[PDB]
């Protein structure tokens, strides 16, 4: 039930922007309460945002969100914190959570 | 005060119950403006599911083995039994206290 | 007459799961002002699960019996989902006299379906203060079946001269179904409306058995 689907990992050396994605089954609606976290490098999960607002950090992040199966995706530089930092969650049905990013080689 | 938790590591026998407590500064808030308390659980770099606990009531989610003395700012989860290696790290979440915050038991032995 | 010796069970070739749980396991429900009327189509509906759920306090059918349903193919099924207060749970019914059906959700008197509701006071409830669910006090038409009246304005309901600016003409900001406590309990009502073969059908249970012979006395 309402399983979330992610993509493969994104590997980049330069401080280029990156985009990630999340897909799921469903019907259209006015409700928009999907969100994102990061696994911070030596911390637990941390939330960046939910509805298109930001937690206590610089808004270098993008809330590319839509209705139905929200075409959820996003950062401008990736100059910090690359440790699989985009987990998708859907607080609509069963509070399902699932999740990616790296700077290496 | 800061969603800090008891450093339980390996002190659980494979056939025994276990419990983990954490501390908040207050008790009646959530992200949607209602009362809530949340828990997550995993050992490996996999995806934990989110379990909802109220300020006056018990839950079930994907897993069934939950109880817990969420009695005050000191909120305790009761693990009815740890089935040997079926272990994971536990985190507390509060809508108004970083949403997810904590230190994470570790293993069975 | 000649007794049939065989039978034909001919159902549409439907392979989908029929996600009623995306209506029933929702974290958010609409207030009595509006409902989503989610459309369910093209699925192998099984109403056994909803009927026998231990989570429901009521399951009232007006049209198709609760013991049937799986045997009928409908063109569409619609789910009208909203939060209602305990004292009004039965008042959306054809006995539309209690001042909810006529300002808020109105069930048709010829409704073909079933109404589902349950006590849910660990969700949508508060320790105190107001909450997210309001109500409608007047309409002056007493509504049409399935009408969603969401127009909020100062209105001279009391025939008192509230000429734009406000008295008994104010907004129906009732704060229902949560008041830390019947008459303050939320019930998450889901109404399932059914379309009784007005097009090729798309919603029904897991049955099939035929060779389509058409040359035998059959059922
Ligand atoms: C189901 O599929 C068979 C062919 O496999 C077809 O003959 C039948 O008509 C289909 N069901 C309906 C109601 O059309
Ligand atoms: C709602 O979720 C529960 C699992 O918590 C499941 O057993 C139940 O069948 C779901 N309800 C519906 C209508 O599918």
């Amino acid at each position: 039930q309402v399983q979330l689907v992610q993509s493969g990992s994104e590997l980049k050396k330069p401080g280029a922007s990156v985009t990630v994605s999340c897909k799921a089954s469903g019907y259209s609606f006015p409700t928009h309460a999907m969100n994102w976290v990061r696994q911070a490098p030596g911390q637990g999960l941390e939330w960046m945002g939910w509805i298109p607002t930001y937690a206590g950090f610089t808004g270098r992040f993008v809330f590319s969100l839509d209705t139905s199966v929200s075409t959820a995706y996003q950062i401008s530089s990736l100059k910090a914190d690359d440790t699989a930092v985009y987990y998708c969650a859907r607080g609509h049905v069963l509070e399902w959570f699932q999740g990616l990013v790296t700077v290496s080689s | 005060v800061v969603m800090t938790q008891s450093p339980l590591s390996l002190s659980v026998t494979p056939g025994q119950p276990a419990s983990i407590s954490c501390k908040s500064s207050q008790t009646l808030l959530h992200s949607d403006g209602q009362t809530s308390f949340y828990w997550y659980l995993q050992k490996p770099g996999q995806s934990p599911q989110l379990l909802i606990y109220d300020i006056s009531s018990r839950f079930s989610g994907v897993p069934d083995r939950f109880s817990g003395s969420g009695s005050g700012t000191d909120f305790t989860l009761k693990i009815s039994r740890v089935e040997a290696e079926d272990v994971g790290v536990y985190y507390c979440m509060q809508g108004t206290q970083p949403w997810t915050f904590g230190q994470g038991k570790v293993e069975i032995k | 007459r000649v007794q049939p010796t065989e039978s034909i069970v001919r159902f549409p070739n439907i392979t989908n799961l029929c996600p009623f749980g995306e209506v029933f396991n929702a974290t958010r429900f609409a207030s009595v002002y509006a409902w989503n009327r989610k459309r369910i189509s093209n699925c192998v509906a099984d109403y056994s699960v909803l009927y026998n759920s231990a989570s429901f306090s009521t399951f009232k059918c007006y049209g198709v019996s609760p013991t049937k349903l799986n045997d009928l193919c409908f063109t569409n099924v619609y789910a009208d989902s909203f939060v209602i207060r305990g004292d009004e749970v039965r008042q959306i019914a054809p006995g539309q006299t209690g001042k909810i059906a006529d300002y808020n959700y109105k069930l048709p008197d010829d409704f073909t379906g079933c109404v589902i509701a349950w006590n849910s006071n660990n969700l949508d409830s508060k320790v105190g203060g107001n909450y997210n669910y309001l109500y409608r006090l007047f309409r002056k038409s007493n509504l049409k079946p399935f009408e969603r009246d969401i127009s909020t304005e100062i209105y001279q309901a009391g025939s008192t001269p509230c000429n734009g600016v406000e008295f008994n003409c104010y907004f129906p900001l009732q704060s229902y179904g949560f008041q830390p406590t019947v008459g303050y309990q939320p019930y998450r009502v889901v109404v399932l409306s059914f379309e009784l073969l007005h097009a090729p059908a798309t919603v029904c249970g897991p049955k099939k058995s035929t060779n389509l012979v058409k040359n035998k006395c059959v059922n």
